[PDB]
């Protein structure tokens, strides 16, 4: 009998379920994901002046391990370390190792400056090894010299070598201590005298006594070349007091600017761009969260313990 | 809902209505006909658009790695980091579970409102020339052609222009 | 509140009403009588139930100890931990003070709504056969027995069935 | 808004009204006159006051420094601290952007409500003696002097006292 | 005169006060607590393969202090350290002590593998002490041997002992250095000539010179037995070069899986179950927060600085 | 024609813009800032028993550098370190330096107790230098003595000095090792004879061998004097074995209670009060956030990445 005008809202038959403060099963018209569950298997170095190290380890770059020969210097914005990366041709490890890598990884580039260090000819600074092969012949860390006495058994001469920071930004000086397998080896290179190696700067003081005695064999060698390091401040000197058994720098390293360090196993792609990376590769989502890995680097969605958080982008769906 | 309009006094929604969110259905002398209301349908969208823009964002904070994926980090410091992280990750899990849940509740009820808001807008137009049937329609107590209907949807309908005709049909 | 129903135009609540949250009170020829409305009373509960389900929850994140209760940990690392923790503890204190405060505001106003939702449902049933007294009652303008009352509470009451009788008593 | 009262069916607000937030404007035989409603204007303030009490607060957490502003701290531990901090700083940035944004939405809509709450209170007073014009005014269908108007604003106005006079003017 | 129908909400006389965004004194029908203020005085090891150490300290397990005799090996899921727990019968402390405990407490179990080390009979590996009593007789750390010369005053023979990691997961080798009160004690066991102890692995290098000179008395003794440790990688050797004064391992320890470490003073209860623990015992609340202690372990409610947060479980309460 | 009554809301012409969940440009009646962007150029030490160190560095207080002379002891609630603050008049550096300052800055005061140490008159404990000037005359660290032989060239007598902790709370004993520039300096005070300095307590053992040989020149003096330290437990002794070249304590330091450490460059103000400080000074805002610096100390607003968060303190503003 009477004319009518009706008010109403749209709907669909296949509507999405979301969670609210009250309902955990609330059905709505349209919704969207906020947690990214999908990764890229690749690193995305588009618009990035990046450097992939391959089997070169960041440390190796400053000391010049055979592998890192291509990575002694350069400028970039992204450093990419890899698994089992080689930093030590000759057995040993860097004291305060982790700290160094992290400093190198956050660095944007490497300059090298020469120490200039020269030694009297009672000393053999050309000292090479089988452990660090180069052109199918014995060689050493490019940025270090192996100092041994010229005449086998002769006591190593007391020397003093001192580097001055000529540049106006701080340099990173690296050196090594040699530990002999047995006193036979010790005396054959540095002599019977007990050795003491003193390093000094305005901000650094340290004494190193090489230790003799066998370890297990690694590449035919039970002897170790451990390395230490420090920053030398601009317009400052670092002095090397040694009786022998000091692996001396031929080169100080200078870390240029800053860059993003990605520890990954994934291949590069320069077609692809990103600001977020993890072991398993790149993450590009405009989304605000992700459940891939709590180990991310760069500008990244926050890791959450939720598979899915569905955000309603539409009204309650009430079906016919 | 909060406003009772959606999943409330309106029995259900209109799968047919694909040209908007909120709309009308008149039946009169000339015969039936459906049409969506843009100005309200837009207000609800514009609001969700706005929700999404703010919600669908990460920070501009460049994070260095504090965990070596290949090397083994000191057990004391590593245990601290694991705890620091797991506690951060537990917050963001919560800060999100709540953000989405709350924003979902608000989105729903916001829609709910923009419906009631229409019903009330129209009720106030039809003044004394119609009556609420309780299912989100107005029984109009006068002759209302496709001209008169489009005048309601257009918010141009004038009660005084049908007022006497309606009031008489009502008291009978 | 937001909806003005509770602690609003309704003077106060009913200590007598122990069979629900939301209810009716008719007085007619027969005389007075009270009865609760389950469908609305339930909706409010069901919603708070759901809140409690969400909120009364800890994570399933196993946290190892980074502070020795017996041993003394390094002062540099320990100072970091103390700060990291106190900052976490400060967040959770806040994130919680907000969760409860917000859910409290919503709980209250949600109830507030489920009342207005009833009043409006009933008003629309009684159509032109009753008038709002402004204190959340409808003065019925016709004879309404315990049969007719239970027909309102049951949402079965038909206005047309009393419409003439009412409209006449109204204009007087 | 949510309640449609403010920036909704009310075209706009009153730069003139400097004695409150929510108020009335009658025109009658005598002529025009404005006056604010305290009870509602206060309720909205009292609520924002309470918000400010909650929000304008720092913790009572004593923070010792874990970063030397002159000395250089170990690079491994320092990098951890930078991350721990930047993650905390990222939370509080977010936890705040949300606090403000949500409390802003609620503040607005809370005001929106306290308006509609007034309109509805008044509509229910005026009963059948007036009609909604759709712009947040009541056309009163009887003679209403500055005595009768102040009786509305005071919530003392009695419909029965003008009911017949009004009902007749209405049906015409 | 006209029949009427009224709508309303319930109430009560004893209503609770909660806090909202606007009101700090808002009265409601029913509410509930979200902050747990009450603890259990006990540890709740129901459905847990736990090990209570009593006055055994975790470190003691790897070296075999008298107390820890019952806890030399085993598998568990929950380790329970106690106050003043004894790790050192004979005075001394472990170098890098804290790190070790944390590693043991993180561990889910302990395997022991034998070093196999044997010595020529110029050496006395049965060397016991009063400090570590066992069956009312002098004894020593079960997992270590006290190496002294057979003839009092005779110089201790140069020996080389080397452990190989047979297993496919890393082992934890522990040893001790002995510091003599005076040179009288030093010469009576190891001789007059100065002693040097060199330990070597693929990942470890270290030299130890025992130091003579009196400390204060502890259990009648001013002499010290300090311990050191390292992880030995699978298919690797650790070599012990010593002139005497080396307390040698008879047993390497291997940490099995991972487990929950509770530092507590509370007694056990196997009737009671929990996922949360602190000094003062268990925490079982379904509640999402707690103000008991910020030092919790396991799946735990977040510590907050609130006595109480009352969550409204009902409407505004208005009485008559 | 019919009399009418209108409902309406207030408004203004200059209304503020805030952000909500939906709108990022929502105009409202009144709003307020929640992020404090303005700092005080000054430190606010009203109602604070504070000590400004000026060019005294906290470490210097325990050894008694010329600068720190006014700050050898005292009690406070607030310590204020400054830039380039002087801790060592005579060239050299403290071993474990950073740890010490952090412990001093955490502390709320310093007591000094006398060692009592006396030496036979073959020893000159009044040893002064030009590096540490006092009353326009050569002097030394007030809390240390320079021990050299009385007769120039005579070998420095074997001495044993031992401090006992009389107090019932732990004391902080500091000492120094002096390295002669060349053997000319070495022989003029102690002679050619090799020197060895042994320090011992219940919880501390350490041997220090002075090293001769020239370093970079600092203030006309190539020789460097380094310091070490340890906590001596209540009712305990620390024993100093030395051949010479030991800079001995005349005073142990004791840290009283705890106090707030501010690293700042800003001047003091005792008119002004605060609970929050950073490099750039005080922060007083009632406000809950700030964007000044993430390096704050005390009860502080949380650092955020926002210039401004405007909180609506009023309704939607709709103008005429
Ligand atoms: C010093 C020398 O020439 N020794 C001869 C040995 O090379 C060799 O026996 C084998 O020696 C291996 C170690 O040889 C090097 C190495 O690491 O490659 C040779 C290096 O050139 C030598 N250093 C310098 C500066 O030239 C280097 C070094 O001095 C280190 O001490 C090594 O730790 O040693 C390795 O031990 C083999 O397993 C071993 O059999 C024989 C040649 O038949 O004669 C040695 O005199
Ligand atoms: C305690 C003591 O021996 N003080 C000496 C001081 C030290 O021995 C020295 O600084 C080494 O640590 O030497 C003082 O003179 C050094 C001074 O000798 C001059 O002849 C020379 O011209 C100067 O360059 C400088 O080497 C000193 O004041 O430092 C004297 C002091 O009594
Ligand atoms: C192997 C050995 O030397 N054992 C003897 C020790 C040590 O000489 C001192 O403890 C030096 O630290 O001293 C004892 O008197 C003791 O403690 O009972 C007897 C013990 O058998
Ligand atoms: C951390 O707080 C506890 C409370 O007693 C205190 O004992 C401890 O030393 C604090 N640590 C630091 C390093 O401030
Ligand atoms: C933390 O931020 C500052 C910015 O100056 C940086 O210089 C500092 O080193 C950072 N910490 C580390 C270890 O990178
Ligand atoms: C109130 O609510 C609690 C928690 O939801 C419930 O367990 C309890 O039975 C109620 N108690 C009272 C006295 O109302």
């Amino acid at each position: 009998d009477p004319d009518k005008i009706c008010l109403g809202h749209h709907a669909v038959a296949n509507g999405t379920i979301v969670k609210t403060l009250t309902n955990e099963q609330e059905e709505v018209t349209n919704a969207t994901e906020t947690v990214e569950s999908t990764s890229l298997n690749r690193l995305c170095m588009k618009g990035r002046n990046h450097k992939d190290l391959g089997n070169c380890h960041p440390i190796g770059m400053l000391i010049g391990t055979p592998a890192c020969d291509l990575h002694l210097t350069g400028t970039w914005d992204t450093l990419i370390e890899r698994k089992n990366a080689i930093a030590y041709c000759y057995p040993g490890a860097t004291v305060n190792e982790e700290a160094l890598r992290q400093k190198i990884m956050e660095s944007g580039g490497i300059s090298k400056i020469n120490t200039g260090f020269t030694y009297g000819s009672s000393i053999n600074s050309a000292g090479t090894t089988k452990a660090c092969m180069r052109n199918g012949g014995n060689s050493f860390y490019a940025e270090l010299k192996w100092l041994v006495s010229k005449n086998k058994g002769q006591n190593f001469p007391q020397t003093t070598n001192t580097y001055r920071n000529a540049d106006t930004a701080e340099h990173l000086i690296m050196w090594g201590i040699h530990h002999p397998s047995s006193t036979q080896e010790k005396n054959d290179l540095y002599g019977t005298q007990s050795l003491s190696i003193s390093v000094g700067s305005s901000t650094y003081k340290n004494n190193f006594v090489p230790v003799v005695g066998a370890r297990p064999q690694v590449n035919g060698l039970s002897s170790r070349i451990d390395f230490h390091w420090t920053l030398v401040q601009p317009g400052d000197k670092i002095t090397f007091s040694h009786n022998g058994g000091l692996i001396a720098p031929s080169r100080v390293s200078k870390l240029i600017g800053r860059g993003l360090g990605i520890q990954s196993e994934a291949p590069i792609d320069n077609s692809c761009e990103s600001k977020c990376f993890w072991r398993g590769g790149s993450i590009n989502t405009r989304l605000p969260f992700q459940n891939l890995s709590p180990r991310t680097v760069g500008q990244c969605p926050k890791y959450v313990n939720k598979k899915s958080l569905m955000l309603a982008t539409g009204m309650r769906n009430v079906p016919e | 809902g909060l406003f009772g309009a959606i999943a409330g006094f309106i029995e259900n929604g209109w799968e047919g209505m694909v040209d908007g969110w909120y709309g009308f259905r008149h039946q009169n002398a000339q015969g039936t006909g459906q049409a969506a209301d843009y100005k309200s349908t837009q207000a609800a969208i514009d609001q969700i658009t706005g929700k999404l823009n703010r919600i669908i964002k990460k920070t501009n904070t460049e994070f260095e790695s504090i965990e070596s994926e290949f090397s083994e980090i000191d057990h004391q410091i590593g245990n601290v980091i694991n705890w620091t992280k797991d506690s951060i990750t537990d917050i963001w899990t919560y800060q999100a579970e709540l953000l989405v849940a709350m924003e979902n509740q608000h989105t729903i009820d916001m829609a709910d409102s923009e419906m009631l808001n229409l019903y009330e807008r129209v009720r106030k137009q039809l003044r004394q020339n119609a009556e609420e049937d309780g299912k989100g329609c107005f029984e109009i107590y006068h002759a209302c052609d496709d001209s008169c209907m489009e005048s309601i949807r257009n918010n141009t309908y004038d009660h005084s222009q049908y007022r006497e005709e309606a009031l008489l049909n009502r008291l009978n």
